């Protein structure tokens, strides 16, 4: 009989406090005396004006000398109301909003929204689209790890690998511009497949880059992996146990670094990841050094997947073949009545999506990215909620940093793959 | 943590090894420590790069590569006769994810369906190509041009005059880019 | 007159030759901005050095979406 | 006070009152808007959605004015006061023109008469050629063409020229204004030593620059302010010494004035102005100006006529000078016995670190 | 980064005057075959033995060189968007009497900067008052 | 408390007696903090003027007779109090709370019918 | 705000507006924002209405004529135009004029036509 039952406050609702069980005491392991003197902490604001590791980050820390007492990240400096805007857009019009969430991982961001909409559309995309999206997925994973690992290396003082690897970014950004017409915000992966087919000379150009990328990974490992300064900066820093990582909502490398073998591409396969072979790097100490080694090995497995996609690329259409969902080819639209109508309706009204809801998750470069979409049967989504892995990771910053040195905070900010378009949305 | 079923073979790590049991000689261990062998190896890598060709190009005398699909400055196009391609369908105004296009239209003096206002707010536009994809006559296109930074924000409020002039200037690129990519569109 | 133009040329040559931006890298535009310091374009070849604090900087590059929550910080720097 | 304003020449202005995007309907030119006071009139007009024409000399100096208005509202024009084409290109579209052009010192290029008398005369002649509705001419307190002081004198003739060419000229006589970026409160609060040949005994009624800017806006709205004259001053008379007392009382620093005598300081003030290239706050006609004492005309409209009540400068020293009071831990007054006792509840060194 | 043998060779192929002039704008010692000239007077060169993306380059006609001075179709060529230079490009030969005759550079920061305006009439027209006589 | 400086765990009130104590407790903390609020945001008003605003905010909700609604208002008050006493708010946020500092005034609605009509709906 | 011909002419090839809601350039480029400006530098594309009417009539004997703009996939959607009325038929996309040969003598009789006829 809520909420009038609350008008006069009967039957308080049970909290988690009302279910605290006393531990079993048998097996439970857990004057002007100067010991009673209190210690005053000083509270320091870090960011966003004063330089931080990266992004729009106001990090408010309570310190005891050099040690972190409380860590309090203030976010929303990049909260742009993306989730509300999506309710005033068609599904086509909302797709570019996903490029701008994790804005170094554009195609996998648009991949997760395409898969969720495809699920409510009840359509199976063509095999060539599946292989193109998987291929661009691992190209985007390398682009992300190049940004993440190297800028994390640059934050702790290692200038040079960032320069070397961003030329690799330039080469892979050319592939993004060749398929779409953009360096970053491709809007390439759409529900139904991909916008347009790849130009006839792209696969060989990707292959030529693939023959030399292993050396680029190796030269990066020459400066960091065995370097004793790098090890002393990362080993034993930002430790989280396997049990707490699950309870903190950690996904991806932040979870696999603590020993849990789990990859969304393996557990719930999507696109063509069931048709490709790859290994999952897993750490054992749950620290920044293990997470660095997992990400370096993910470079090699991504390249290994890309080579398989180059050889397994099938022929056929790249867009689902129903002009009620995907736009017809321009020659069809100018030729026959049916195609022109379907072109007109898809670009003014949009396609109608059957009502319902779904939670769809992928293994994004920064961990489990998910999207929760509610369809009301119309051409605009009723609700779009985005699950960003960086949001859960930064929410754990206090748990992993309390009691530790202020001089290790830059290491764990970089060990979390943190882009604040993901965090704030 | 592990999947249901029996533990994966050899998932449990063997017990830690004591200092005594390390399979590495003292002289090698002491030598690497005092001589900093892995740091010397990393320095040697830099000298190898010091004698490799740099990747730098000398912009604006040289330019980076762009594709026929590249999405830059907007333009309004004509037919070979010079008639406007635009017929005020409003498909680009409806699909626009950022509401950057504003259009008004009536019958022209000759009775043709044409626009009277065609504005693009370049400070609202997200450069996604949706208008160019939605246009049934190839009227709105994105040119390859990207070098049009302006002194004032008002210079980025393009009206129909600015857009038709852009199409007149850039038409040979616009036709070449359409020529190369139209088979894939 | 000619003297004052000469100092004008000299003082302007120094402002162009050492162009030090304070990159307020708010979002994805900062990624393209970050690619100007990389080997392909190498802004350092022209004298551009990115600076972390506004005190050492001559130019502010606002590269990103400015939210209301963030605007007071931008005005402060 | 309404959605309709009818201008002197009859134009009806149907106005949508609001903020940045609204329709104020007025087109205004503000000469000398790049100075201390020009920011408060330009800001007030632009944020009502009025079009403000800003003639400028230095580009980097006027950059802050654009923020006031919506797109297309603040318009900049390159101008020289001896380029007539530039003055009347800046004015031919306006229905109100503010003349805020003044200078307390002579320069190599402009005598006080060149910038004030000849300056006004070119602007006022442009106003009459295009039939601008309201020409508000800003002047000085003590403006009198019979004064020995060239400042007051050249502000006197320019009043007479403006009223002759354009009889409906509105003359505004502000007293020395304080406020943000003023030359009263911060000048006292900042310079280590002042060369004042009168022991800071000149008296006047300081008025907030904000209220002068607001007053200028209020004359635009009422057609009854045309052909009028406005002395604009604060409630209470002060002297440079008494205001310096307030300044010192707020920044915890002691003022020190050398006070060289007039026959020696005045020629030196001339030399410094002819060899240094900036406003030194010191010049021959400025030393003479400090012996004069602001005398308020009794036959001139005041803030009363505009519905305003000026605030006293002592209400504003703390606000405007707060960022100049030291806040180092070294400077707090001694700890109370309450403070001495609580310190013994804390450890004051980390021995483990 | 030229290297000694590259710079020494290009010096011999170009001479010291040209070498120093090239050092005054591009800051390198480049030599190649003249591909063509655009309407503004920019000269375009090709050399396929250069480093990738450095095989095409422009010598600007104007001392205050700006990237917007490049003729449209040449802009595609130098950015590797096409391989056929405008000298052999048939789409540059279609006669458009409306096409701008002189080159259009970026006009920002000058008095030729584009001024936007409403291109339509007011949506509402007030009555024109006509006081009927008594 | 434990999470951050002025953090109050969200709890329902048991009864109207419980709610009244919290409301008076919330008011007491607010008007006590008024001297600190002035010097912490350099507010150009006296503590008297600030403390009046506190009472009016509590008086807009004096007539609430629903327990669940009170719990909502109490949670809002704690959230506003924490973000004020922690220097999380900026001077722009606190200054916007004082309705006098808007350039169109504080009497932002017409006094009566004829003043609003003559100006054009206010 | 405009004396020169670029500031008055609606287009280089047409003085007058070609739609009723079109703002005349003389009023559009007037006001304070156009004071210190070069007017020849402003974008002034040619009027499309004047150019299409220089196109000669494409004569045909067939009653129905297809038009797609002539670029194949690079033109407009293919439509079919009826030439049975004794007048010049115009494509509703590209404005191209079409006429049947049956009406040539009456169209040649007409004092002035919308299209050159030759
Ligand atoms: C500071 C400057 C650097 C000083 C160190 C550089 C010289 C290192 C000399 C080599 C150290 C060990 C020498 C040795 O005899 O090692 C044998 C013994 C264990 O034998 P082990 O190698 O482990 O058996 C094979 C298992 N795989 O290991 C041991 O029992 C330790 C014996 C140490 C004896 C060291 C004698 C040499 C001291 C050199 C001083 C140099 C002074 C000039 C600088
Ligand atoms: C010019 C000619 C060439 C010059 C070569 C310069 C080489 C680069 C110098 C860069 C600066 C030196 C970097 C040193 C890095 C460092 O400090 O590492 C700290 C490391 C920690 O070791 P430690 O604390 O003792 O405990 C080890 C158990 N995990 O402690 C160590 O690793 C100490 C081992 C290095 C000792 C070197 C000094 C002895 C030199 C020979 C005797
Ligand atoms: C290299 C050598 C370049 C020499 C260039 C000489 C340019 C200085 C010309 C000085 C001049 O003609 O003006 C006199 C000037 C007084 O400055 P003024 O603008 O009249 O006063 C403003 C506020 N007092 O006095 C000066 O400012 C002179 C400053 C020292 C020179
Ligand atoms: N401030 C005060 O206490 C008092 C001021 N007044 C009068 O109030 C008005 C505004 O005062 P305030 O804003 O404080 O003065 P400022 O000195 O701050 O600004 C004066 C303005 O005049 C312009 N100007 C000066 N000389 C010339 C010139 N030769 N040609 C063109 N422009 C010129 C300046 O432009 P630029 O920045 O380019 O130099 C500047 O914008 C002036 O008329 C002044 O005389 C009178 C009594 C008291
Ligand atoms: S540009 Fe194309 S899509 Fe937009 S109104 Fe013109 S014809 Fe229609
Ligand atoms: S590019 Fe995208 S955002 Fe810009 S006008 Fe075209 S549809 Fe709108
Ligand atoms: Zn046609």
């Amino acid at each position: 009989a809520e909420p009038q039952d609350g008008f006069q406050g009967t039957r308080l609702i049970p909290t988690g406090a009302d279910f605290q069980s006393p531990p079993d005491p048998f097996i439970d392991e857990g004057e002007d005396s100067v010991e009673g003197r209190k210690v005053r902490h000083y509270t320091v604001n870090f960011g966003p004006q004063h330089p931080a590791a990266h992004g729009v980050l106001r990090l408010i820390l309570e310190l005891n000398g050099e040690e972190i007492v409380r860590a309090d990240p203030h976010v929303g400096l990049l909260h742009r109301g993306t989730e509300k805007l999506c309710e005033y857009k068609t599904y086509m019009q909302a797709l570019p909003y996903f490029d701008r969430l994790d804005y170094v991982s554009m195609m996998t961001n648009e991949q997760v929204f395409s898969l969720a909409v495809e699920k409510l559309l009840n359509i199976e995309i063509p095999p060539r689209a599946k292989f193109i999206r998987t291929m661009f997925g691992e190209i985007t994973r390398i682009l992300n790890h190049l940004m993440s690992v190297l800028s994390h290396a640059m934050d702790v003082g290692a200038l040079t690998p960032f320069l070397w690897g961003f030329e690799e970014r330039e080469k892979l950004m050319e592939f993004y511009e060749r398929v779409s017409g953009a360096r970053l915000h491709a809007a390439y992966v759409r529900p139904g497949g991909v916008h347009q087919d790849i130009p006839v000379g792209l696969l060989d150009d990707i292959y030529q880059w693939a023959t030399q990328f292993g050396d680029r990974i190796d030269e990066t490992e020459e400066m960091l992996t065995d370097n004793r300064i790098w090890i002393n900066r990362l080993k034993g820093v930002g430790v989280v146990s396997a049990a707490d990582a699950l309870n903190l909502s950690f996904t991806g490398v932040m979870l696999r670094g603590s020993g849990v073998p789990w990859d969304v591409r393996k557990s719930s396969p999507y696109d063509a990841y069931d048709q490709v072979e790859f290994d999952v790097p897993v750490g054992i100490n749950g620290d920044c050094y293990d997470r660095y080694l997992c990400r370096m090995e993910e470079f090699r497995q991504s390249l290994r997947i890309i080579h398989q996609c180059l050889n397994k690329m099938p022929a056929g259409p790249v867009r689902y073949e129903d002009y009620k969902i995907t736009p017809p080819p321009r020659a069809a639209m100018k030729e026959n009545m049916e195609a022109l109508i379907h072109h007109f309706l898809l670009f003014t009204k949009g396609y109608a999506v059957p009502p319902g809801d779904t939670y769809t998750a992928i293994e994004a470069p920064k961990g489990e990215m998910g999207v929760y979409v509610v369809s009301d049967g119309s051409e605009r989504p009723y609700r779009v909620h985005i699950r960003a892995p960086g949001f859960a990771h930064l929410s754990g910053f206090d748990h992993i940093t309390r009691g530790h040195l202020l001089a290790d905070a830059v290491a764990v900010i970089g060990t979390m793959d943190l882009v604040f378009g993901e965090v704030d949305r | 943590a592990t999947p249901a079923g029996p533990p994966p073979k050899n998932f449990r790590l063997p017990p830690p090894k004591n200092w005594d049991e390390e399979s590495e000689s003292t002289i090698d261990k002491v030598g690497k420590y005092f001589l900093m062998t892995e740091m010397l190896r990393g320095m040697y890598v830099l000298l190898e790069q010091f004698f490799r060709p740099p990747y730098t190009i000398y912009y604006p005398f040289e330019k980076g590569p762009i594709s026929p699909r590249f999405r830059g400055e907007h333009a309004l196009r004509r037919y070979p006769s010079g008639e406007e391609r635009c017929i005020a369908c409003k498909l680009c105004e409806a699909v626009c994810p950022a509401q950057a296009i504003t259009i008004e239209a009536e019958e022209r003096a000759d009775g043709s369906r044409r626009t009277t206002r065609y504005d693009i707010d370049m400070t609202k536009c997200i450069y996604c190509g949706f208008c160019q994809e939605s246009c049934p006559v190839d009227a709105i296109v994105e040119s390859p041009n990207a070098e049009y930074a302006t002194e004032t924000r008002e210079e980025l409020l393009y009206n129909k005059e600015k857009l038709l002039a852009n199409g007149d200037k850039w038409e040979p690129e616009l036709a070449a880019a359409i020529r190369a990519d139209a088979p894939y569109r | 007159q000619y003297a004052l133009t000469t100092l004008d040329i000299i003082t302007n040559w120094a402002r162009q030759g050492s162009f030090w931006p304070m990159t307020f890298g708010l979002a994805c535009c900062a990624v393209e901005m970050m690619h100007l310091s990389t080997p392909r374009y190498d802004q350092d070849r022209l004298g551009i050095i990115f600076r972390a604090s506004p005190r050492q900087s001559d130019v502010m590059i606002v590269a990103g979406t400015l939210t209301n929550k963030m605007a007071p910080a931008l005005r402060q720097v | 006070i309404s959605d309709i304003h009818i201008t002197r020449t009859g134009k009806p202005l149907i106005r949508i009152q609001g903020g940045r995007s609204s329709l104020g309907e007025h087109t205004a030119t503000v000469f000398g808007a790049t100075g201390q006071l020009g920011r408060y009139i330009v800001n007030r007009l632009a944020r009502q959605g009025c079009t403000v024409i800003v003639p400028y000399r230095e580009e980097m100096a006027k950059r802050h004015l654009k923020v006031s208005g919506d797109l297309g509202r603040v318009i900049f024009m390159e101008f020289d006061l001896r380029n007539t084409q530039s003055i009347e290109e800046s004015v031919r579209h306006s229905d109100v023109v503010y003349n805020l052009i003044g200078r307390d010192y002579p320069t190599k290029n402009f005598s006080l008469a060149d910038v004030h008398i000849e300056g006004t005369e070119r602007i006022v002649e442009a106003v009459a050629k295009y039939d601008v509705d309201r020409f508000i001419q800003v002047s000085t307190y003590n403006a009198n063409p019979d004064s020995t002081c060239e400042f007051f004198r050249t502000k006197g003739i320019a009043e007479k020229v403006a009223r002759h060419v354009f009889p409906e000229t509105t003359i505004v006589r502000p007293a020395p204004m304080f406020g943000f970026e003023d030359r009263l409160l911060l000048k006292l609060a900042s310079v280590t030593n002042l060369f004042t040949s009168n022991h800071m005994r000149e008296k006047f009624w300081p008025v907030h620059v904000n209220e002068v800017g607001e007053a200028l806006e209020r004359m635009l709205y009422d057609d009854s302010t045309a052909g009028q004259t406005f002395e604009l001053y604060g409630p209470r008379q002060y002297s440079m010494a008494q205001i310096a007392e307030l300044v010192d009382r707020e920044i915890y620093k002691k003022r020190r004035h050398i006070n060289l005598p007039k026959p020696i300081l005045q020629p030196l003030a001339e030399l410094i102005n002819r060899v240094l290239w900036w406003d030194t706050g010191l010049s021959r006609d400025q030393v003479e100006r400090e012996f004069h004492d602001q005398v308020i005309d009794p036959t001139a409209k005041t803030f009363k006529d505009l519905g305003m009540e000026p605030t006293d400068i002592s209400k504003w020293t703390y606000h405007y000078l707060l960022p100049y009071r030291p806040s180092t831990y070294y400077d707090l007054p001694p700890s109370t016995e309450k403070e001495m006792r609580e310190e013994r509840k804390y450890l004051h060194v980390l021995d483990d670190q | 980064m030229s290297y000694p043998t590259r710079t020494l060779a290009n010096l011999r192929k170009i001479g010291l005057k040209e070498y120093f002039r090239q050092l005054l704008y591009i800051g390198d010692t480049k030599y190649g075959e003249l591909v063509g000239v655009d309407k503004f007077g920019n000269k375009f060169y090709e050399n396929k033995e250069e480093l990738p993306l450095r095989t095409r380059w422009v010598d600007y006609a104007k001392h205050d060189y700006d990237a917007a001075h490049i003729e449209p179709m040449w802009h595609a060529w130098i950015s590797y968007q096409v391989d056929t230079p405008p000298t052999r490009e048939p789409l540059t030969q279609i006669e458009r009497p409306w096409a701008p005759k002189e080159h259009v550079p970026n006009r920002s920061f000058t008095r030729g900067a584009y001024k936007p305006y409403n291109t339509t009439q007011p949506k509402i027209q007030s009555w024109e008052p006509k006081a009927a006589p008594r | 408390v434990q999470p951050t400086k002025f953090a109050v765990t969200v709890r329902q009130s048991r009864n109207w007696a419980d709610a009244k104590q919290r409301v008076i407790a919330a008011y007491r903390a607010w008007i006590r903090a008024a001297p600190e609020i002035q010097t912490m945001y350099s507010i150009p008003f006296p503590v008297s003027h600030i403390r009046t605003r506190i009472r009016q905010e509590f008086e807009r909700h004096r007539y609430v007779n629903k327990l669940n609604v009170v719990d909502v208002l109490l949670q809002q008050s704690n959230a506003d109090f924490q973000e004020t006493m922690n220097f999380w708010r900026q001077q722009s946020h606190v200054m916007a709370f004082f309705k006098e500092e808007h350039f169109r005034g504080e009497k932002r609605l017409p006094s009566n019918f004829i003043t609003g009509f003559l100006e054009g709906r206010n | 705000t405009g004396r020169p011909a670029s500031a008055v002419m609606q287009a280089p090839n047409r003085a007058e507006v070609w739609s009723r809601s079109q703002r005349p350039r003389s009023e559009a480029m007037a006001g304070p924002r156009f004071e210190q400006t070069d007017f020849d530098a402003q974008p002034r594309p040619w009027a499309a209405i004047e150019l299409i009417h220089k196109q000669p009539v494409r004569w045909t004997h067939d009653r129905i004529v297809a038009c797609d703009g002539g670029g194949g996939p690079h033109g407009h959607p293919k439509i079919y135009i009826n030439t049975d009325k004794p007048e010049i038929a115009t494509c509703n996309y590209c404005g191209l004029p079409f006429a049947n040969e049956h009406h040539r003598k009456y169209l040649e009789s007409l004092p002035q036509t919308s299209y050159p006829l030759n």
